């Protein structure tokens, strides 16, 4: 997901604005839906939602827009256990050894003869939650074993939350309704308001460890491979508790990162760290966040955001629409240099020409350079010192950049990366003339429409994410509520769409009318007034009533 | 006196709910959402309710891509009795009101349905809902962040044998 927030000193008009493009699967659970909701006198809200949630996730009010990306915050902890000696069905915490409990859940099974059957499931727990197995990596033995204690679990309050933040005012009121409740299950939090306030928070459900215990609980090894493993058998290691936080165990809102400015903030799916680099946030506990290198996707927006220049609605949804691929910035000019230093080497022949027609794009008329990059950077990422500058932590919106060709080893895998890269490209069935949006597609009946953006790791601002399915690549997710919300006098101009349209039916008349509207890039108001609404020529009512 | 709503659709089918009370707000997001989503979140609760191997059996997968007996045993064991009764305890009357409209408004919709914009009509998983269902949707979507990125991982663990 990416999140864009503006505030009075960057904008063009002096006032707040918003981009939100949320990246999410186009079926099922979280699928978006567009929705207006309105009780006269104390709620009126216009966004998106996931399915049976009667509240709206990503949307606007009058003075007010805000959206959500997911956060790099850790929301579970793993536990290493270590079982008893004696019984590997028991576990020791302090030195006392403590059963197992064991829940029973019965499942029916429909057979192919159409009979049910019923299937029993022993779900082993510990005092911390279920144990957990990953083959060769958290296994089960005899000497230890994983539990996995997710935070959400006890968030009673996700509901109230957003209908909190549904009726929420302006930025201030927002931050403290989002501070108060903590009922935020994994997100961060992007804002902006008519008066010009541009906010940020990564104000979720976080496992709390004071600063003291987290050198002593946690398991190295397993921290270093990502994961937030801690000591099981320590009960000095449990979550601990702080009067101020809204649930027990949880992370209290005062030590979460917040930032609130009138320039800009942004995030897409990177910690905290550089959500504006003027002002950079750190000193937080790595369960919350850590300053790693970030993204393609922030370091796109950020060299589009830095600046003195006023900043339009058009420009940030240009960041969207142009499809960019921001990754061949940093590598496709060296890339080019071997090419030219290689010529007439037949196999690398398509290829290079293929990098060199190619607009640096992923739109649909984008040449099948695009394939060949894509290929070549999933070897080029294999490679070990292939940078001409690694990641410096003092430059981390400049660095890594550049293929280091000036050493022979490198120039040597680079080359073969690309010859490899090639092959499997003409290995395919992909015929000449084929452009990008000839092979990416998102099935509407027995019709295709292409769909332009590419992978997000890619650097593409528009991140849409599909597989092989025959002869082409089936979207599955990425972009999809688009929400663009500026304030002028009148009241709130909110520009997008839903990518995937509002119907999962194909009975429906709106189950690709949007999506239509997405392959041509062509964004939609989305009305709030009783004046905008009124003026839709397609406006259609009904009133329903039931008894209690 | 009691559940109310009016509703405007724009372009593009895009629901415009006006109601007195969260009640009448939800029953209003229900019939919308229902008439064009039905058939979805008729799946997703199946799933929710872990009852995938029963409508569709063992070989079939959930939209998630978990197998559904794996996918079944997980949210058996996610969305039991007594934690749906403690969520729902802890619930305010405003949210309580949304749910109680919402599952109402589509209950309603799924009663007057002739197919128009619902393609599984007839089917025996498309059915009434409670507001139990929304919990076990909504339980689903929390744990997305943890426990529920370790739904085959949890299914897995079992006590080693007396091996080597
Ligand atoms: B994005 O790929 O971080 C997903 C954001 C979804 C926000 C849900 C409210």
């Amino acid at each position: 997901s990416n999140a864009i927030a503006v505030g009075s000193e960057r904008s063009a008009d002096g006032k707040g604005m918003l981009l939100a493009n949320p990246h999410f699967p186009w079926n099922g659970a979280m699928r978006f839906y567009q929705m207006h909701l309105t009780i006269p006198g104390r709620l009126d809200v216009m966004g998106a939602s996931l399915p049976g949630l009667p509240v709206v996730n990503i949307g606007f009010s009058r003075h007010l827009a805000w959206t959500h990306t997911v956060d790099t915050s850790s929301h579970f902890t793993l536990y290493r256990l270590a079982l008893d000696p004696k019984d590997p069905r028991r576990y020791l915490v302090d030195g006392r050894s403590l059963p197992l409990e064991e829940k029973s859940v019965a499942i029916e099974v429909r057979g192919a003869d159409g009979k049910l059957s019923r299937v029993e499931h022993k779900v082993y727990q510990s005092i911390y939650g279920p144990l957990v197995v990953w083959p060769g990596k958290l296994d089960w033995n005899r000497s230890e074993a994983y539990a996995l204690r997710d935070a959400n679990l006890e968030n009673t309050r996700v509901l109230q939350q957003w209908y909190s933040i549904n009726q929420a005012s302006d930025v201030a009121d927002l931050r403290r309704r989002v501070e108060a409740l903590q009922g935020i299950p994994w997100v961060n939090t992007l804002a902006a308001d008519e008066q010009g306030n541009a906010l940020y928070m990564n104000q979720s459900v976080v496992p709390y460890l004071k600063p003291e215990l987290i050198p002593a609980c946690a398991i190295p090894q397993l921290v270093a491979e990502g994961l937030p493993a801690l000591q099981g058998q320590d009960s000095r290691c449990a979550w601990s508790r702080d009067p101020a936080a809204a649930q027990a165990g949880i992370t209290p809102a005062a030590q979460l990162p917040v930032l609130l400015r009138r320039d800009f903030v942004q995030n897409s799916n990177d910690s905290a760290w550089l959500t504006n680099p003027a002002s950079p946030l750190q000193g937080f506990s790595p369960l919350v966040s850590q300053e790693k290198p970030i993204g393609p996707r922030a370091r796109y927006a950020l060299s589009r955001l830095q600046g003195k220049q006023p900043l339009e609605a058009k420009t940030l949804e240009e960041m969207v629409t142009a499809n960019h691929v921001f990754s061949a910035d940093q590598v496709l000019p060296d890339l080019l240099r071997l090419c030219r230093d290689n010529q007439g080497e037949k196999s690398l022949a398509r290829a290079c020409a293929a990098l060199a027609q190619w607009d640096r794009g992923a739109n649909l008329d984008s040449g099948s350079g695009f394939v060949y990059f894509q290929r070549f950077m999933q070897r080029f990422a294999e490679l070990d010192g292939a940078w001409k500058e690694p990641f410096d932590a003092q430059r981390p919106l400049d660095t890594p950049q550049g293929i280091a060709l000036d050493r022979p080893q490198v120039a040597t895998q680079v080359r073969q990366a690309l010859a490899d890269a090639a092959a499997e490209v003409e290995k395919s069935g992909i015929p000449d003339g084929a452009r990008w949006g000839d092979l990416q597609v998102s099935t509407r009946g027995q019709e295709r429409i292409a769909i332009p953006g590419g992978d997000g790791h890619f650097g593409v601002y528009n991140a849409i994410q599909s597989v092989r399915k025959g002869d082409h690549l089936e979207v599955v997710g990425g972009t999809s509520y688009i929400q663009l919300v500026t304030f002028p006098e009148e009241g709130p101009k909110a520009r997008g769409l839903l990518a995937f349209s509002q119907s999962s039916d194909p009975r429906s008349p709106h189950y690709r009318d949007q999506t239509e509207l997405f392959s041509r890039q062509q964004w939609q108001t989305l009305p709030f007034s009783d004046r905008q609404i009124d003026a839709d020529p397609q406006l259609q009512r009904l009133s329903i009533r039931e008894a209690a | 006196t009691g559940l109310a709503a009016d509703i405007r659709w724009t372009a593009y089918g895009v629901p415009h709910i006006r109601a007195k009370d969260e009640r009448g707000l939800g029953y209003g997001i229900g019939y919308a959402y229902a008439r064009d989503n039905a058939c979805l979140l008729a799946e997703e609760i199946v799933t929710a309710r872990g009852e995938r191997a029963r409508y569709f059996g063992s070989e079939g997968k959930s939209s998630a891509e978990l197998d559904n007996l794996p996918s079944d045993i997980f949210y058996a064991w996610l969305n039991q009795p007594e934690a749906l009764q403690a969520f729902w305890q802890a619930q305010t009357p405003a949210v309580r009101q949304l749910l109680e409209g919402y599952a109402a408004g589509f209950n309603r919709f799924l009663r007057e349905a002739d197919g128009k914009t619902t393609s599984c009509l007839g089917q025996p998983w498309l059915r009434a809902i409670a507001t139990d269902d929304l919990l076990r949707l909504t339980r689903r979507l929390l744990v997305e962040g943890g426990v529920g990125q370790f739904a085959d991982a949890l299914v897995a663990a079992a006590p080693p044998g007396a091996e080597k």
